[PDB]
């Protein structure tokens, strides 16, 4: 199975500015979807699942 | 390793169950110390009796007070407190007096490093609500220096085998008041009857001051 | 001491308290 | 000579206006929610209006609107409460746009 | 010091 | 033989000066009260410990003392520069929802760590459990907001506490800053005041990395000659 | 407070009865005490 | 071996008797800075407690002079139709240019209250300004 990395080196700081909430992947990504919709406003199905 | 564990009560606890009836578990209170004023208590409950005393002692050793001690002996002024309805009576003793206190009171300043002390135990003999009582009490108790700091004045101790010598215990670290306290001539003080019965040879009791072994 | 700090005094902005439509009448 | 903070609250247009009841601020449009409209007049809450029916359209973000305030701040005590419930919002009426 | 019976093996674990 | 002398020069060093990173620089009264500090909640909101904090209230909205605000946050910029010096673990919570994406991008930008998030039960006081025996939990925790979203005290405040973590936190009129180790008494609604924090704080981190960076360096040349 | 009971712990969190909130809930969720009250005093 | 006791003590006063006790080997990266820099207050836990009877709050009213101007002013013209600008800080409203004149009239010598108010508003007249009273 595959196996997730060190979260934290030597000196024992996590690498993830997310790393606290336990979720950093999942909260990371919605970071980056709530940016993209903030840019946007600034600017301005059968075959998928 | 420097830490000590005493067991100060195991009880039987049964809980009625929607399916099951009556059930069985054990609440243990332990305390932890490493004699020399380190020391703390903590509730364990499970079903088997020995995992209780691994949960109590190793949730205790978290929960770590800090006891100061006046010549790593005693505590610094007599301790009188209620904690719910238990109340604690404590006094300041000199060196070679024991500890001449409840049972589980013994148990504790061995923990804590207390060598000499007198208390009373009265109200509800509450084994938890007098070990936290306790803890609460020690910790809340304010030393020499705290007392010189607060008051800009000295502490001076006059002991009765060193006749009128002043031993002065504890200086302020800032500045030194230059007016004396003020000397009320009568303190507004409350006093408890249990030892002014005893200053005043009124109290008559078989069971104190009775020939013990060394604690 | 300084001529820009609060002073004491009631409220000025304060509004009158309501009345009833009887209220000052016989 | 350095001004002191007694003298900024003093001399500050938010003390000068006194009450917020029934007085004419001019707004700022920061976040649009569909017809929900949040905008900041220069308190310490926002107030949110919906979008008018009249030139809905012209309300984009960082239009500048006059507003009719009533409180900087809604809050009330509810029976039982040792303290006072807030919705974090000022209360405010959207009278239009503001135009030069 | 005295001995409790030690609680677990730790290798029963993922 | 060598590493007291370089405890001693680096380390010890910036704590013998008053302002060793020059944080006074960052604010004034006057820029705290361009960013609406001052503005508090109303009185009926007022928490008691908060009132030696507080201005006074106009028209039953309590104004904050920024004399007290601009010494309060001296304190806490400079402790939180001198704990970025030392390469602590810097961690920045908050709930409101409104300044999240502000305050993660803030914590990322400095290289520190933000938890904007809902908080899960024991985070911090089982820590081991959730991230692993060798977990390292923060050294400083700056709270922007001190309450979570159901106006109770933000449950990081008393397991900060438990795990002896000192915090840092802005105290708004209606917050509790009995256990918040720096306080600093400011207005933690306006999008202005949140955003001028932000700068503070990611600016005191960032400087304290850069100096730390210089002193080594310069401690290194230094060696080899 | 009156026998009716008004000790919830988060009686400052706002009211949002909408159907979108019906969708985003916790399965294991179960109304509360004082949950009910809001629904029939929401209703009257 | 520490201390989760978040109400006895400071983390400070806590990690201080701790290291002393030697139940910690070494002090946290925190401790050296806190003694040099410590805070104004030592975040002790406090409860906080309800008044009763006869005790209130020491927070007073933030009241100037001037608020009584203003009152009146409101009063017999109302909240001028002119919007407030909260965000210019140098912003300034008919009602504040009335209570600059009304102080200039005063520093004249004249100390009658409703002789000083009409004239006053005669001034702002003749420089142009709109004053239409409520009633
Ligand atoms: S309000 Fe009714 S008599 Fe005055
Ligand atoms: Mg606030």
């Amino acid at each position: 199975p595959r196996q997730r990395a060190i979260q934290w080196g030597e000196d024992g700081r996590p690498f993830h500015y997310l790393f606290y909430t336990g979720k950093q992947s999942y909260y990371s990504l919605m970071h980056d979807v709530y940016g993209m919709l903030l840019n946007l406003e600034k600017h301005q199905v059968i075959g998928s699942r | 390793e420097d830490f000590d564990t005493r067991i100060l009560e195991v009880r039987n606890v049964f809980t009625m169950t929607a399916k099951e009836g009556r059930k069985k578990s054990i609440r243990v209170l332990v305390a932890v110390g490493n004699g020399k004023g380190a020391a703390g208590f903590s509730i364990g409950k499970a079903t088997d009796r020995m995992d209780a005393f691994r949960k109590a002692k190793n949730r205790a050793v978290h929960h770590l007070h800090y006891i100061e001690r006046y010549e790593d002996h005693t505590i610094f002024h007599d301790i009188s407190l209620r904690f719910k309805r238990t109340h604690i009576k404590m006094k300041k003793q000199p060196k070679g007096y024991g500890l001449r206190c409840h049972r589980a009171i013994i148990t504790i300043c061995r923990l804590i490093g207390i060598k000499d002390m007198y208390a009373k135990v009265s109200g509800s003999i509450n084994m938890l609500s007098l070990t936290q009582g306790l803890f609460r009490g020690l910790s809340r108790q304010e030393t020499h220096q705290q007392l010189a700091d607060k008051k800009g004045l000295h502490v001076v101790e006059i002991r009765e085998e060193c006749g009128p010598l002043p031993i002065v215990v504890a200086s302020p670290r800032g500045p030194l008041r230059k007016d004396p306290e003020p000397e009320d001539e009568v303190p507004d003080v409350k006093l408890d009857w249990e030892d002014v019965k005893t200053a005043q040879g009124m109290k008559r009791s078989v069971w104190s001051n009775l020939k013990r072994a060394a604690t | 001491s300084n001529e820009d700090l609060p002073i004491s005094m009631e409220n000025p902005y304060k509004e009158p308290l309501k009345k009833c439509i009887l209220c000052g009448k016989h | 000579n350095v001004e002191s903070f007694a003298s900024m609250l003093r001399h500050s247009p938010l003390t000068q206006m006194g009450p917020a009841k029934d007085k004419l601020v001019i707004g700022r449009i920061f976040h649009i929610v569909e017809n929900d409209l949040y905008i900041d007049f220069g308190g310490k809450f926002h107030c949110v209006c919906r979008r008018p029916e009249v030139d809905g359209e012209k309300y984009q973000k960082g239009t500048r609107v006059r507003l009719r305030l009533l409180d900087l701040e809604l809050t009330s005590r509810f029976l039982g409460a040792t303290t006072d419930t807030t919705v974090l919002e000022a209360n405010a009426v959207l009278l239009g746009i503001q135009e030069s | 010091a005295f001995v409790i019976p030690k609680k677990n093996v730790p290798t029963s674990k993922r | 033989e060598d590493s007291t002398d370089f405890n001693d020069k680096i380390l010890n060093e910036p704590l013998k000066h008053s302002d060793f990173f020059n944080v006074k620089e960052l604010f004034s009264v006057r820029s705290l009260f361009d960013a609406r500090v001052h503005l508090g909640h109303k009185a009926g909101c007022r928490h008691r410990f908060m009132e030696p904090y507080i201005f006074g209230s106009r028209l039953d909205h309590d104004i904050i003392d920024l004399e007290q605000t601009a010494t309060h946050l001296q304190l806490a910029l400079n402790f939180t520069a001198h704990m970025a010096y030392r390469k602590g673990i810097i961690l920045f919570i908050s709930r409101n929802r409104q300044f999240s994406y502000l305050i993660e991008n803030m914590a990322r930008d400095c290289g520190e760590y933000a938890h904007t998030r809902y908080f899960r039960g024991g985070m911090l006081t089982n820590a081991r459990l959730l991230f692993g025996p060798t977990v390292r939990l923060p050294d400083l925790i700056i709270f922007l907001h001190t309450l979570n979203n159901i106006f109770e005290p933000h449950v990081a405040v008393r397991d900060a506490a438990k795990m002896n973590i000192p915090t840092v936190g802005i105290v708004d009129t209606n917050c509790n800053p009995c256990l918040i180790t720096y306080p600093v008494p400011g207005n933690d609604d306006s999008p202005l005041a949140v955003h001028l924090y932000c700068r503070l704080f990611q600016t005191a981190i960032t400087r304290a990395k850069e100096k730390r960076q210089q002193v080594e360096a310069l401690y290194r040349l230094q060696g080899q000659k | 407070k009156v026998w009716y009971e008004s000790p919830s712990l988060g009686s400052h969190s706002t009211y949002k009865p909408s159907k979108l909130e019906f969708l985003m809930r916790s399965t294991s969720k179960k109304t509360r005490k004082e949950d009910h009250a809001r629904l029939r005093a929401l209703n009257g | 071996a520490g201390s989760r006791l978040e109400t006895v003590g400071s983390i400070f006063s806590r990690t201080r008797d701790l290291v002393r006790a030697g139940v910690l080997k070494e002090k946290p990266l925190w401790f050296d800075v806190y003694d040099a820099f410590p805070p104004l207050r030592e975040p002790v836990f406090q409860r906080p407690r309800v008044r009763y009877g006869k005790a209130k709050a020491p927070i007073q009213d933030i009241w100037y002079h001037e608020d009584r101007i203003r009152a009146k002013f409101y009063s017999v013209y109302g909240s001028g139709q002119r919007a407030f600008d909260l965000f210019n800080p140098n912003f300034k409203s008919t009602c504040q240019r009335f209570v600059e004149k009304y102080t200039e009239l005063q520093k004249l010598g004249e100390t009658d209250e409703e002789k000083l108010f009409v004239e006053t508003g005669k001034a702002l007249l003749a420089e142009g300004v709109i004053l239409r009273r409520v009633g």
